[PDB]
């Protein structure tokens, strides 16, 4: 998309991730793992779920209308009744075409942004304890167990306590 | 460079979900683009049959709305009926005196929207003339007859005295009087039935009036009749009055139909009616009204999606799909 | 840090956006509701409750319709030679002249209102063998029996009503509008005694168009002392074309023509009073503010108005998302 | 936001700031302070100011039209008059709803962007002299009087002059 | 310096940009743009669609068979071009629902006529008038038949004509309106006329109108035209005892995709698939501001005379 | 631009560049040079090229309709015929005005995005061997000849080879 996250700096998606839309993959002393992220996922689902309700009216009732089918030739009165219906259908056909194209465009942009927002959120937490490897990956430069990984995912990672350990690993 | 990940290091990668079998949609940027999920917004399929458990559907069968209103012998079952939607079959026909209606469509629309054939008789006094005239072209049972709601007036003895009656509306609703005039086949038949050579019918309210002159001439035989009849209607509002003056050719009314500001209508279709759940109806049976648009028929009734030219429109209900490997 | 007193040799630099205490909810493509700093209403829901006359030249019909004022009703003689941008019809208006009906009254009302003027010009119609200026008790002007001031009721002169025939070529560069009519007697005796002949006829005709209307002798409802009627018609004579009027009875002759223009005027049905103020939009609920792009007051409008919509409120955000401290 | 600045890594806005939409709050040796940013504020106002004029022209002048209200029931020609007007109202009602949604959607997109633009604009000047702490704030690792804050505000921040003092305070 | 290297990113831009409009801005410069609203060629192209030039005839005169419109006999078209300098040069006539007929015939897109063997017992056929000159001599509409008395007799005419084909027939007939009672009792014997044209599903009866009209090409009399459609398996009948302007046959009707247009521009060979009164226009663009009246693969008419679409990035020239 | 690249941190556009929409300029031990990025350029062209065909269809045929001009004055029926067309013209005129602004707004933003992404792509590649000078320029702190520049352009730059060289000059 425009942010260049999905199908951009991130190479591909994960088929294995079934419990959420966005998530993590990590590796440390205690092995590897995969954990979803609920905050980014929920924010994306609320924007997409029943998104047409925000523009289209709750389908209402229409009763007796004009005649739209004729078995004879009448002329001026009939041509107008046919012309009114043709003019109407062509306009709704265009509105339907334009709406879907915009909402689909909106879906691709909002999902691509939620990917980018989760990345930039994590980068700010890590400060100078980690580097961006490319491919949407981070190289953390200190001892980081599953308890330490967990603090990043819920948002309580204090970089200050690791900083001195990381800066020595990064430049020496 | 070290193959083993040091205990003083760790890797953390961020990613999005994917699916092996994706679906294509259209955006502003791309014609086709693969997304994790999609949904259809065009109902292109009908149920194949009309439902009658939400709106009251009345099958017209062999009769049209007008042939059921006037009192065509084979439409006597449709008396004192009411509907939200009337179904007119294409195989329907007329089987009474041959007629025409100037602006036939306008009358059809008024009664279909009214949504009721509630009739009420009235005591019209036609002094000095015969009543209940009937033809061989309109066989009720196994004998000559006529439209049950209309009354054919002819001479008595050797005179058709100038008819003049009045009927005021003291009710609290609109009256719809269906009346008409008869067109003979010749001057000979004119004076035979109605004495005076120049027939005339004047139906007037306080602010409006409709004056009709007969038409004479040989016409094609319809059920053994070269003669025809023309139908006209008159709306009498609360407080207004009706008056009918004529010196011949009058096909008089027997009473009034009740009028309503309803939500009813009429539809042309040849699809069966049966038990089911649906709030939308078309000439192809009922339709599911979940999707915002549809592609079955431009003629619709009830809680229906908007008709469009497109048969398919895919909305993305998911992100950009990017499979592995 | 923590150091309760921050250091001299370092600094802090924070960025942020502004905010308010009491925000307001708007709708976006993403969210159902979302609080913003300031929003604005696009739908005009409130009318002024009166019609402003200082922008467009308004004209109040009072207890006369546009047609009654045109025809020349005794109590509408104040309206002679009037021009307007918007004519106003009141619900309590009526007719106190000879009872009449105009086939296609709506089309005539549209043509007169659009032109936007009742500029009448009398002409020298030379009538031969007939009494001019017919009067009636149903149409009182002052202390005498009168008739429509722009129409001329022709009746017999002696014991003969000859075939009338008159020319009137349009040598101007604009469209002339002639208003003429025909009488409908209550009985055969009235017809024969008034215009000699048993059956009247009025053939108005030009080089291209023609109109022939036959009378219909019959009883109508009693209206201000009359069970007869008078039907009204019109013929628009174009530049260079010639008007001809042939009739052997029942003619209500035209006295002159109306000057038609490709006007930018109209007519409106409204019961609110007119008052001194400035507004370029006018509805049946009075004038409205034309600063908002939409409005939910009335579909019927005239002038520089916003477009009508079914929504009663549409908030356009005029600021960022508000996040209070 | 889609950039995730407003209602994101900026926890909240300031009610104190009244002379602009975006700005700076700072603290240094000489004391605390505040200053609005007129360039980013004005850019957001310029776009938002009368943004319905770029699609709907103020108001159209119209005169004689068809009758939209009736007393008598007539039939065919009346039905067509009713149908024509409803279709127009229905189509305009949809256009108005869709318009405001997109305009509102865009209004939030552009303001969110401006906050993000100013943040990056600041970061680029600061180079390696400061670090993004989190919350939309920078720790400047050198002495920085009000004259030096103005240099960042008016774009003339010369990072090379403080680089020696700055780098030394970061790694210790 | 050798120890370091500078790598700068950027984008292209042009000298003479172009202004476009967006949701954000009123006028913003871009590298390249394009026009979306369509100028005319000043001429109707007759290569793509079949164009028929009326010259000094209308569609109705060509149908009825006006002397100076006999060149248009047995003609078919996609678009019939009516000139503003058109006129009638036969008997003066009017037609109730003139425009309705004009549309039905234009929609059909053909004037195929087939004469049917109508027997008229005891009446003089092929009546003529000096108002309608064919070769410097009195004549009449070539598709109509003016019947008058034979001897001192005009009998009650009664004829029949079944449709044993598989398409709708269109009959064009009328009724003569004399100027005075002398013409009525001279030409048609009877004091009053009557004409009853009918089918199994409809009927039309018209009485004449003895009255003086304005002077047109010699005559103060008039003729009123009326049409009648006969479906497959149906049957026509014409009863009359006076004033019948009888038909000679029928026109074939078919659901064509043809039309009629008013225009006063030349017609010549060129390549275009949209047609307006101004002339043929290029349909490369989605919109047009030439004329709301169109025919063919035509762009949509709008109020605006220009809409510039951006086909490139924002333009930022060098200092 | 909402990303703030075009008419943002990048001061101006280059007139000298011809074979591309986006590209690189550089200086090193072997003098100056210029290049263009095809991958990013093509993405811009693909989205822009014929972008109305995903909204407005291929112009279809329209035959006999109704009368839009009138010589005579007729009243009710004529007023409806004029009103019907007047309503059509305004609704289309709006949709046209709307579409073009939206399409343009999108075309400005997608091009502004492509510039930003190309800058981020390069930043990620250099890792910690270079630094943002401002104006979309990178200062590379190691010996980088034209062969080393080429590796940055086609996406094969290995920062680990110049890690120790850069980080020495850096700090
Ligand atoms: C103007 O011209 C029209 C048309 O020519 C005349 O109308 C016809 O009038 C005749 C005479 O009345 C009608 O003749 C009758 O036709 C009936 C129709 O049924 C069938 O008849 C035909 C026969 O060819 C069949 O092919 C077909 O199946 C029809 O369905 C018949 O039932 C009648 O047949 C009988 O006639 C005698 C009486 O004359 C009986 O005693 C016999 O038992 C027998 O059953 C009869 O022939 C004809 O139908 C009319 N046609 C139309 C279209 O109207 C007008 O009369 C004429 N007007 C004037 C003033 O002259
Ligand atoms: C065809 O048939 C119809 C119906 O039978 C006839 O129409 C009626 O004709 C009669 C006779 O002309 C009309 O009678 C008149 O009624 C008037 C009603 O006006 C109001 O006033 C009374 C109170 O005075 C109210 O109660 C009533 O509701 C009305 O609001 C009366 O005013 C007349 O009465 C007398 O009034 C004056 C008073 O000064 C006396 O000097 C006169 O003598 C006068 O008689 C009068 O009786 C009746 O209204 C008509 N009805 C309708 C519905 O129109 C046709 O006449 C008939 N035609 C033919 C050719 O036969
Ligand atoms: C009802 O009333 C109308 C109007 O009064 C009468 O209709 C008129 O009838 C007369 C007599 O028949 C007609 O007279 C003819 O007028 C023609 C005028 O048209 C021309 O004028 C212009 C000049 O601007 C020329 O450019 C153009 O070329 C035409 O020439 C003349 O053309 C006729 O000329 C013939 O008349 C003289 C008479 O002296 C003869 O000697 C010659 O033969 C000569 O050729 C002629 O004068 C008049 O046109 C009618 N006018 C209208 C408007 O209809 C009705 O007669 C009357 N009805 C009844 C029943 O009485
Ligand atoms: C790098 O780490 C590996 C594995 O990661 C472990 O690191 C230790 C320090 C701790 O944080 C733990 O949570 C991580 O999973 C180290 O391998 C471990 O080596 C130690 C010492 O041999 C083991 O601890 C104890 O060893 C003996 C076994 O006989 C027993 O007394 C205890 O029960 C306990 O096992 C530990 O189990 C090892 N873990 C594994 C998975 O083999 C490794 O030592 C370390 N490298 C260096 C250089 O320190
Ligand atoms: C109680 C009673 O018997 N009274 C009658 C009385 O009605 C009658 O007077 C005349 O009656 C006729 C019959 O309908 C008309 O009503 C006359 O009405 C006028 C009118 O007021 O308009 C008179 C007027 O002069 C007439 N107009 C013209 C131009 O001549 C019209 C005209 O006749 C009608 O419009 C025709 O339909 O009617 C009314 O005067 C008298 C007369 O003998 O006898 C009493 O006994
Ligand atoms: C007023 C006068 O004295 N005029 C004479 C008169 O001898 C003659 O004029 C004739 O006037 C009659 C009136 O009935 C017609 O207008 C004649 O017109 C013709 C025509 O069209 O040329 C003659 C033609 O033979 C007629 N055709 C048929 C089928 O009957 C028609 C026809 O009657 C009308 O069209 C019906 O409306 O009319 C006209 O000759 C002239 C010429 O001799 O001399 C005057 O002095
Ligand atoms: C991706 O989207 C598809 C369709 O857009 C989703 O398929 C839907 O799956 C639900 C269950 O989650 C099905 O529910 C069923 O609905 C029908 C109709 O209401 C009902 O009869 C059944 O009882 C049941 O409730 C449904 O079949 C299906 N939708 C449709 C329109 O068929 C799918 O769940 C989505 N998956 C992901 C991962 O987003
Ligand atoms: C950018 O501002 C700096 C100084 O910062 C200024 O910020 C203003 C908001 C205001 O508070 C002002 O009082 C404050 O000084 C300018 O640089 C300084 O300019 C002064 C002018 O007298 C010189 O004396 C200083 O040497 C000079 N030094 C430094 C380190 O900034 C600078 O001129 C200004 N630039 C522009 C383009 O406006
Ligand atoms: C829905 O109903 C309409 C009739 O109102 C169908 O229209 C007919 O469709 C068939 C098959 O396509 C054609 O042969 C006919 O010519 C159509 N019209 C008529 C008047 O017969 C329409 O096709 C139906 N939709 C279905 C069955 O899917
Ligand atoms: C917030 O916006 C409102 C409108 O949404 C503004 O107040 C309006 O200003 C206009 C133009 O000056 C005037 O017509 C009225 O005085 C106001 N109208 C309404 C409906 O409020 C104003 O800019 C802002 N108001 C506040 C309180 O912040
Ligand atoms: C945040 O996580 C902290 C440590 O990580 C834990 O996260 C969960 C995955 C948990 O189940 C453990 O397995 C991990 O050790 C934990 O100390 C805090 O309680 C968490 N705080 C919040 C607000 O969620
Ligand atoms: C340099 C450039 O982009 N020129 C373009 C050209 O490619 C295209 O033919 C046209 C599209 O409308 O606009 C111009
Ligand atoms: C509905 O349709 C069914 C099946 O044709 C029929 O039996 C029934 O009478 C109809 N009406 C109701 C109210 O069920
Ligand atoms: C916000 O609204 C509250 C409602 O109680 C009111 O007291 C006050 O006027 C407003 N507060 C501010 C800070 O504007
Ligand atoms: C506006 O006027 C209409 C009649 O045109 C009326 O029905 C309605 O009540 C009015 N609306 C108001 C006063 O809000
Ligand atoms: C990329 O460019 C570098 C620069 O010299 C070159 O070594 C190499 O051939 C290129 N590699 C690929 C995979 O295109
Ligand atoms: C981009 C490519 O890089 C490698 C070398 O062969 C050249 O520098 C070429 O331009």
């Amino acid at each position: 998309g425009i942010f260049g996250a999905i199908a951009g700096f991130i190479e591909n998606g994960w088929e294995g991730m079934v419990d959420g839309w966005y998530g993590f993959r990590y590796q440390n002393s205690e092995g590897t793992g995969q954990a979803a992220d609920l905050k980014s996922t929920q924010t994306a689902i609320d924007q997409i779920n029943e998104k047409l309700n925000r523009v289209i009216e709750r389908t209402n009732e229409k009763f007796h209308q004009i005649e739209k089918e004729f078995s004879e030739v009448e002329g001026r009165i009939q041509d107008l009744e046919k012309y009114v219906e043709d003019t109407k259908i062509d306009l709704w056909s265009y509105n339907a075409e334009l709406l879907v194209a915009l909402e689909n465009q909106h879906t691709i942009d909002l999902t691509d942004a939620e990917m980018n927002k989760l990345f930039e959120k994590t980068r700010r937490q890590l400060r100078e304890n980690a580097e961006d490897m490319g491919g949407g990956c981070f190289k953390i430069y200190h001892k980081c167990d599953n308890a330490c990984i967990g603090s990043i995912r819920n948002g309580t990672y204090d970089h200050y306590i690791y900083r001195d350990e990381a800066l020595n690993n990064r430049f020496q | 460079q070290n193959p083993i990940s040091n205990n003083n290091t760790a890797t953390l990668c961020l990613g999005h979900h994917a699916v092996a079998n994706g679906t294509l949609v259209k955006t502003i940027s791309d014609d086709q683009i693969e997304v994790t999920n999609a949904t259809e917004l065009v109902q292109s399929i009908s149920m194949g049959k009309i439902c009658n458990n939400s709106y009251r559907i009345l099958d017209g069968r062999n009769c049209t709305l007008i042939d059921a209103m006037l009192g065509d012998p084979h439409c006597d079952v449709f008396q004192y009926e009411n509907w939200d939607l009337f179904i007119e079959r294409s195989s329907a026909f007329s089987n009474c005196y041959p007629y025409d209606i100037p602006d036939y469509a306008s009358l059809r629309s008024i009664v279909a929207s009214s949504g009721t054939l509630e009739f009420t008789a009235e005591g019209f006094t036609w002094t000095g003339v015969t009543q209940n005239g009937r033809s061989g072209a309109c066989k009720r049972g196994s004998a000559d007859s006529f439209f049950s709601r209309l009354n054919w007036l002819t001479k008595s003895g050797n005179s058709y005295p100038t008819l003049n009656v009045t009927m005021p509306n003291n009710k609290n609703f609109d009256k719809l009087y269906i009346w008409g005039i008869h067109h003979p086949s010749s001057n000979q038949e004119q004076t035979k039935l109605y004495i005076q050579e120049s027939g005339r019918v004047t139906v007037s309210t306080k602010r409006s009036q409709q004056t009709i002159i007969p038409n004479i001439g040989s016409r094609p035989w319809v059920r053994g009749q070269s003669g025809r009849i023309s139908i006209y209607w008159t709306i009498v509002k609360p407080g207004d009055i009706l008056m009918i003056n004529s010196n011949g050719n009058l096909v008089a009314p027997r009473g009034y139909f009740k009028l309503k500001t309803g939500k009813s209508s009429v539809m042309r279709s040849d699809v069966p009616i049966d038990i089911c759940v649906s709030e939308c109806i078309t000439p192809n049976g009922s339709i599911s009204n979940e999707k915002p648009f549809q592609n079955v028929n431009k003629v619709t009734y009830g809680k229906c999606p908007k008709y469009i030219r497109q048969n398919t429109l895919k909305l993305a209900t998911g992100m950009r799909n990017v499979p592995e490997k």
